[PDB]
């Protein structure tokens, strides 16, 4: 069942650990 | 105006779609990874409208999960420490936030939810637990708890700024 209207994660292939770091750097 | 605030909230975070636990190396990965994606397009958003109210960063394993938050009224500044720890089953049960910074401010609460009011989060979360994450957690727990404890603390006199403390 699509959700095409519904709101969807930034997943466009980034990894992990490049999540992570860029996310505590942020702060 | 709490369903609304709730409503407005999920409208503004990204939805996830898995729904693993840390039990698997792999499935851990992916599903960290969608809720880091969340979280941070959330942050994002919210730090650059400056609308900042938490910070909230964890271990290259994603088990325990830090953070701090500050919350201002009355021209005062205040600020409070955030650490937990992802349970191994991830039931549907949300997670447990605890907050040094509070421990003995706040009364001992019943053992499974020491600072995670169930007022509303606790039926909203069981009633739709879909794909969320920590990012609704906070944005629909630690938020409303935060912005119903500061006025009444504040009010019945258990909290006081910190900028006396210092300069």
């Amino acid at each position: 069942g699509m959700s095409v209207t519904e709101l969807t994660v930034e997943d466009s292939g980034e990894s992990l650990e490049d999540l992570m770091a860029k996310m505590k750097n942020m702060w | 105006m709490a369903d609304e605030a709730t409503r407005r909230v999920v409208s503004e975070i990204p939805v996830l779609k898995t729904n693993a636990g840390p039990r698997d190396r792999e499935l851990w990965v992916q599903r960290l990874k969608e809720e880091y994606q969340s979280l941070i397009r959330y942050v994002e958003n919210n730090k650059n409208a400056d609308n900042d109210w938490f910070r909230l960063e964890s271990n290259k394993e994603g088990t325990r999960w830090f953070g701090k938050c500050w919350y201002i009224h009355d021209l005062l500044k205040y600020e409070f420490d955030i650490e937990f720890d992802i349970p191994i089953t991830y039931p549907t049960t949300a997670p447990e936030i605890a907050v040094p910074e509070l421990d003995g401010k706040t009364a001992k609460m019943y053992r499974g939810g020491k600072i995670c009011l169930t007022d509303h989060f606790k039926p909203l979360w069981a009633r739709n637990v879909p794909k969320f994450g920590l990012a609704h957690l906070m944005a629909l727990g630690l938020g409303p708890w935060l912005a119903v404890e500061i006025p009444d603390l504040i009010q019945k006199g258990v909290i006081q700024h910190k900028e006396k403390c210092n300069q």
